[PDB]
């Protein structure tokens, strides 16, 4: 048996929209140390790492470790029915499939119990190496979502070139070209408005627009997001989730 | 200005290409 | 002539709202009382009876009893063009197979009216009797909305339970299942929060989900709802509107 | 969430059989 | 050499947001006097006129009169690059194949230069005749366009009538019959708010609503709008973007 | 709620054309 409560449930539900367009079915380990997810998309392209640690949950209990399969849409669709306020409990038998959720108003009046089915799968792990980024960018998430946003449109795949005095995001395609110019300011005072760079050497690199777009979808859990940077080397986009954990996403860029 | 949803370009290399299984 | 001059034209609005994708025609019976519509759904499976008396307009004269056949989806197309605080006349001209409505603003230097063909009608009636039933749930309308249609992702019927605790709307589906436990909230004054079971003895129904969900398009028309069950009897869904009438749907349980 | 509009159940009794003209 | 820095660059997004869906392509033409343009619609029914003078940019220089063959989509598709917020610089060199805009942010943080790819265009002038006209209104913009919205609901066409206490939009077809009356207003306050109508003779003519609701999309360039018309003389729709020009539709009336 | 609907040409409807010669 497993049992983990979380006040801000806000946060399941922004999770799985992030992920259900990448992948429909993955399987989710549960061990005393949180909840962990990693997955390729269904593409075989990017690779999606999620970890919401058990010091962020009001409640963690966790007997055994478990491999709950679930169908991504599925436990949308229930997750959606929950109200913004509510706290969402999850709570699983061991050896069983099933997976419950239990969905509690702010007002404390009413109280929502879902039974999801679970399902048989079984994934493939990537060992993901830890290793030293000659970039990092750390800017809004919002103006991240926009600037692929707006490439989209202008071409397939975006260049990002690192440079001490900012960082340049570019495309060209039929319509013609585009360079968006993010200076370097770590003057001001909110630091969720900043834009800095962490740096060990300049890169440059060509990325798909299509996976992108898709990651920042994850885009309302932070108010922002970090790109790390190597030539010949995924990519890792992610977004912290309060404290309490990651989103990353991992993304290979051209040759 | 929504997205556009590009495909896929030619010379993507999965994932599967940086890391090991399993 | 039939004149009548509605304040709150918004009422009419919300009205058609609620019946255009139920009944594409129905009878409007004008009287001196009032104006009472009564009809099946075009799948002749619910029933739909709206009761606006005469004591809650501005202004009704009714030279003589009147049968209007309307083609409610052009009635609900000329009222959409209506203003929200649109002062709002509808006029009928005794030989007229022809409705005249009229919409004034509190703007005061504009004012828009048009003319709908009337068509003749037979008008069949069920008679519904007064009646007692077993549990009566008073909760506020839009909670109602929600839970039909969070749960019409889990299955294709409802199920309402009602004691003296509270109510529990549950489902399952090929997905899994769905309870949602709203107990009861009559002491505080919760004018409109609140959850009232003035139950006479338990009741436990099946409801089409697809059906409650037409209904709860009177959802603007009031703050609360009130559900009326007793079993192998149909389900009244009630919907006040101010001091003028309501809008009551009828619609029959399982077995 | 939106509704997901369902099929109308196949036990499903019309109301002019519990109502009479 | 053309170079015009407009700080208030959210009226190039609005005129293009404008444009797009009736014209696919179009001569800007420049000159030292400012940047003026003209074109029919695709199917060839309405002129549609755009005037920007030189006086209303915080910088213009053109040295050579230049024509720019232009797709108004894929210029759409650029201008939504650029915050309402940000300033626009557009720059092109003489028998350029291309068009360049910059887009500066309140901070200037970000800083965002596309290159549009132009086109060559088989199009020569319509001369426009200077004319006094029967009746000219002036009214609130979103006014003009709620009302060939509400009645295109009605009808294919609108009747526009014109007197001098106040002037009148109606249409019909198979749902019925409408009359929209605006009486002429004393005001003063507001301007915004006003109504006012000069009359040399009386109007009563017909128009498509298919291209009047194409021109309102105009709305968001002025509060109030212009209307001008005289019998068998084709129409003058007007939005007068502040202080520097001006975007007129010109329509065709019934026989 | 009220949308455009966004309607047919008339038949009768004559293009700019006929009533502005070009330059």
């Amino acid at each position: 048996m497993f049992e983990a409560r979380l006040v801000q449930g806000s946060i399941l539900k922004k999770v799985l929209e992030a992920l259900k367009d990448l992948i429909n079915e993955a399987c989710w380990d549960i061990s005393s140390s949180g909840v962990n997810l990693q997955s390729m998309d269904s593409s075989h392209v990017s690779l999606v790492q999620l970890t919401l640690r058990s010091e962020g949950f009001d409640t963690y209990r966790c007997d055994r470790n478990l491999a709950m399969g679930v169908n991504l849409t599925s436990m949308s669709k229930i997750l959606k029915c929950a109200g913004n306020e509510d706290i969402i409990t999850l709570r699983a038998e061991d050896n069983a499939d099933t997976l419950a959720l239990v969905f509690e108003a702010p007002n404390q009046e009413k109280v929502s119990d879902y039974e999801m089915k679970l399902m048989d799968l079984d994934v493939e792990q990537l060992g993901i190496p830890e290793q030293e980024y000659s970039c990092v960018v750390k800017m809004p998430s919002g103006e991240f979502a926009r600037i692929c946003r707006d490439l989209s449109h202008i071409g397939d795949a975006v260049v990002i070139s690192c440079a001490k005095d900012g960082v340049k995001f570019s495309a060209s395609g039929e319509l013609g070209n585009g360079n968006i110019k993010l200076s370097q300011t770590s003057n001001v005072d909110k630091e969720e408005e900043a834009v800095t760079i962490e740096m060990n050497e300049p890169v440059q690199l060509t990325f798909a627009l299509r996976y992108l777009n898709f990651f920042t979808k994850a885009t309302p859990l932070s108010s922002t997001v970090t790109l790390s940077m190597s030539a010949d080397v995924p990519l890792v986009v992610e977004y912290k989730i309060a404290d309490m954990g990651h989103l990353k996403y991992y993304l290979a860029p051209k040759i | 200005n929504p997205v556009c949803v590009r495909p896929t370009p030619k010379w993507q290399k999965g994932i599967g290409e940086f890391f090991r299984l399993s």
